[PDB]
């Protein structure tokens, strides 16, 4: 039972500009096994209008998914992502960075 | 030049929770068309892209009496792998299958592959020749020997060189403005102060097709490789991709740093410098 | 190889029957098929491990096959309709998408209502014509089974103990003794042939065995005679010099 | 569906016999050729997975996905071949669907015919007398006769191994003592040199 | 289009 520790990434699709409509994406890649628990968050509350991508894996043999939602950002609210694997002792912090 | 159709299979055993979980997915290059879930409602192979939406119902019904039978063969597989590895019944185990074919500039067969892995570690894979197998375990050989009996290597060979490519072409034509498209990145560069004394340059590449790209920093021509962070290519949403590379630069030295983008979608390599 | 159990079955309408097909050892896939006289190979239910992945394609709800208690498999037909009289074939498979499938001898099934015509065949060896030996210089034997029912017979020639395979003929089809009639009885022909002086040498034991198939200890009978069971009617002849 | 013409086909010995089969679902991939005898059991003997030319000596199964058909060529057709040939396509993913199948007859090489009708002895069983047609040619047919209650069986071919011989066969017998062997084959057409002794 | 012939280890 070989396990890999899931590298996480959170970002926006269109240029990250407030006012225009964009999308928040929580790409998880390079893990094993596949029994992963993912959720997007708004400050603390669970955004639930999110659709999972189709479970695929890489040539590494390591799995990868995409969780995404429609969102428009303000220079006030904060969006982040929670990921819990069988490797991570505790969950995982990843706040959206406006320029990252 | 080259074009690939690959198939992806997933089977995770789950003790006390019924029959194992199955997930099959199809890919044309980096575009997804078919997916299956033994947990979802319809129990039917799902279309995603327009060029497969056009495919009639005789195919759907044919590829759902097929992929449910694909599942069945993968469900039994999990048990053999517990017998060979001498393992405990109560145990979440993952088996994975990926076959596929490639077609070059012209559109004819280039390369093929068919490969199994279990729990994460390699098991068995077909080589390049499609004449012999790679058995990457002490007791994955017992399966390799059997996979010569029914000339499994030879039978697969005919699929990959057969309908694999014949249908690959079909699909590529079924929606030419969806697959045969190629998108060039929308590149710029930002600046982040980590202190008064430390700075960060970040080479952006927004929405491009396909995946393959080679970003690398240049410092005074030389191949900059020490203070460089770079991520895995991330899928945007509308059939496009993104990748960025980061470099740590001392407060003042900026002109020294030039970016180098690589891709098959741009005339010659693009260079980016700070304003 | 494979073996389907038992040999045959002739039964009264309304019976249940389990059908055994001991399949090739180390085969994780089984297919049930049925085909007879007029019909072609018609599919029923394919198996995998012990799950029934495809059950569709069965005449009634009376039809249910199961394979769970190991590798060996069973087919259950409740309240036997007369319409199911056919040859039931069972074929295994090493893989699922493997090359060959391996059929066992199969099991012919007859569903009558009256066992009122279960008649053993009248077996009589006809001796070569002395005219044929003076012309063709070869001796020809005939085996006839006049009056038998149902269409369940297996003939075999025996030369001094051992079953010869050379110089034999058996018509696949017998023939109804009357055209379109209530429960007719059949007659099937068979020939042997060997060398001329072979027959004329009276130190040879030409016997013609007819494995018939009647009723088992599952159905008792007293209507005219006694119980006409699964029996063998043989006709014998030594050689003849003069 | 998988449709197929069922002949029956009749071929002379030595000649090439050809079996054809088609299908519906274009994207088929598995194509098999089983051969079953007199209600024995199907025995796979040809199978093909890709378009082209595969040969097991005499057998020569050919596939073409274009027109959606598959063939089978048997060169040097022996009399030991007559049986229902059987194409098969793999439906869904796993399961083999079949055509009706094609009955074949390989009419043997009757190289030195001798049409002769013989009576068989009153072997103390019944007053039945068996008339037998032997060594007739492959161009002959064997209908019934007059009184169809008096039975005549079909033609049939046999062997003699360590002799290297071949001949056809037919039988005619009655339970009424009023049936000779000259009037037996009143329907069955006889050549000119039909040896007819009567007891 | 998927693969037609399947094998178990």
């Amino acid at each position: 039972m070989i396990q890999r520790t899931p590298k996480i990434q959170v970002y926006s699709r269109h240029p990250a500009e407030n006012g225009k409509s964009n999308f928040l994406n929580c790409y998880v890649s390079g893990f094993h096994p596949s029994d992963i628990e993912v959720d997007l968050l708004k400050n603390g509350e669970r955004i639930e209008k999110v659709e999972h991508s189709d479970l695929s894996f890489s040539k590494d043999w390591s799995f990868y998914l995409l969780y995404y939602t429609e969102f428009t950002p303000t220079e006030k609210d904060e969006y982040a992502c929670r990921v819990n694997h069988v490797t991570l002792s505790q969950p995982k912090i990843v706040k959206w960075d406006r320029d990252m | 030049g080259s074009h690939s159709m690959r198939y992806f299979f997933t089977s995770v055993s789950r003790p006390g929770r019924g029959e194992p979980r199955f997930i099959a997915v199809g890919y044309v290059d980096d575009t997804q068309f078919v997916r299956f879930d033994s947990d979802a409602a319809s129990q039917r192979m799902e279309p995603r892209a327009p060029w497969i939406e056009q495919e009639g119902p005789e195919y759907w019904d044919g590829e759902t009496r097929k992929v449910k039978a694909h599942s069945q063969t993968h469900r039994v597989d999990l048990g053999t792998l517990r017998g060979y590895y001498n393992q405990s019944e109560a145990g979440s185990h993952t088996v994975q299958r990926m076959y596929g074919c490639d077609v070059g500039s012209d559109w004819r067969f280039l390369r093929g592959y068919h490969q199994y892995a279990y729990d994460g570690k390699d098991y068995i894979a077909l080589k390049e020749d499609l004449r012999s197998w790679t058995a990457a375990d002490m007791a994955a050989q017992t399966t390799k020997h059997k996979w010569e009996a029914a000339h499994v290597a030879e039978q697969l060979r005919a699929y990959l060189e057969g309908t694999c490519v014949e249908w690959l072409r079909r699909y590529l034509e079924n929606g030419k403005e969806t697959l045969q498209r190629t998108d060039a990145p929308k590149t710029h560069m930002t600046h982040h102060a980590v202190s008064d004394h430390e700075a960060t340059l970040r080479c952006w590449a927004l929405s491009f097709y396909p995946a393959e790209i080679t970003l690398t920093w240049q410092r005074d021509g030389e191949d900059q490789t020490q203070d460089t962070e770079l991520v895995e290519t991330r899928p945007a949403g509308d059939g496009t991709f993104q990748k960025w590379a980061a470099v740590v630069v001392p407060s003042g030295q900026e002109q020294r740093y030039t970016c180098h983008v690589q891709h098959e979608g741009l005339p010659k390599p693009l260079t980016l410098r700070w304003e | 190889g494979v073996s389907q159990s038992p040999s045959n079955k002739v039964t009264e309408k309304g019976k249940d029957v389990e059908l055994r097909c001991d399949p090739i050892s180390g085969h994780t896939a089984l297919y049930w098929y049925r085909q007879s006289l007029g019909q072609g190979l018609e599919f029923l239910i394919y198996f995998q491990g012990n799950s029934a992945p495809d059950k569709s394609g069965l005449p009634s709800d009376r039809f249910s096959a199961e394979r769970t208690g190991g590798s060996v498999s069973t087919l259950t037909i409740q309240r036997t309709q007369q319409e199911d009289s056919a040859v039931y074939l069972c074929a295994s498979s090493l893989d699922l998408g493997a090359d060959e499938q391996f059929f066992g001898p199969g099991t012919r099934l007859t569903v009558l209502e009256d066992l009122k015509n279960v008649f053993p065949p009248e077996v009589a060896v006809f001796e070569p014509s002395e005219a044929e030996i003076s012309h063709t210089q070869k001796a020809t034997l005939v085996c006839l089974a006049t009056g038998f029912y149902p269409d369940h017979v297996e003939l075999s020639w025996w030369v001094n103990g051992k079953e010869v395979h050379s110089g034999v003929c058996t018509d696949p089809q017998p023939l109804k003794e009357q055209p379109a009639l209530n429960d007719s009885r059949y007659a099937l022909s068979s020939r042997l042939r060997v060398s001329a002086t072979f027959w004329q040498n009276p130190r040879n034991h030409f016997r013609c065995q007819v494995q018939f198939y009647g009723l088992s200890e599952n159905d008792e009978w007293t209507q005219d005679r006694a119980k006409p069971v699964t029996q063998i009617v043989s006709a014998e002849a030594w050689g003849r010099a003069d | 569906e998988v449709e197929q013409n069922s002949g029956p086909l009749s071929v002379p010995e030595g000649a090439i016999a050809s079996l054809n089969c088609t299908y519906s679902d274009r994207g088929s991939q598995s194509f098999f050729w089983y051969r079953q005898y007199s209600g024995k059991s199907p025995e796979l003997i040809m199978f093909i997975y890709s378009n082209g030319d595969k040969e097991d000596g005499r057998f020569t199964a050919q596939l073409n996905k274009a027109s959606q058909y598959v063939s089978l060529l048997i060169r040097d057709s022996q009399p030991s071949d007559s049986a229902t040939y059987l194409c098969a396509v793999r439906e869904g993913a796993q399961k083999l669907v079949f055509g009706q199948g094609t009955r074949l007859t390989i009419n043997p090489n009757i190289q030195n015919p001798d049409p002769a009708v013989y009576q068989l002895r009153d072997s103390k069983s019944s007053d039945k007398s068996v008339c037998l047609f032997t060594d007739f040619d492959s161009q002959t047919n064997v209908s019934q006769s007059k009184d169809s209650d008096v039975y005549i069986t079909d033609k049939c071919v046999l062997d003699m191994r360590s002799m290297d011989f071949k001949s056809n066969s037919a039988v005619a017998w009655s339970n009424k003592s009023d049936f000779a062997c000259a009037n037996a084959f009143n329907n069955s057409i006889i050549p000119e040199d039909t040896f007819f002794p009567s007891p | 289009l998927l693969l037609d012939r399947l094998n178990q280890l």
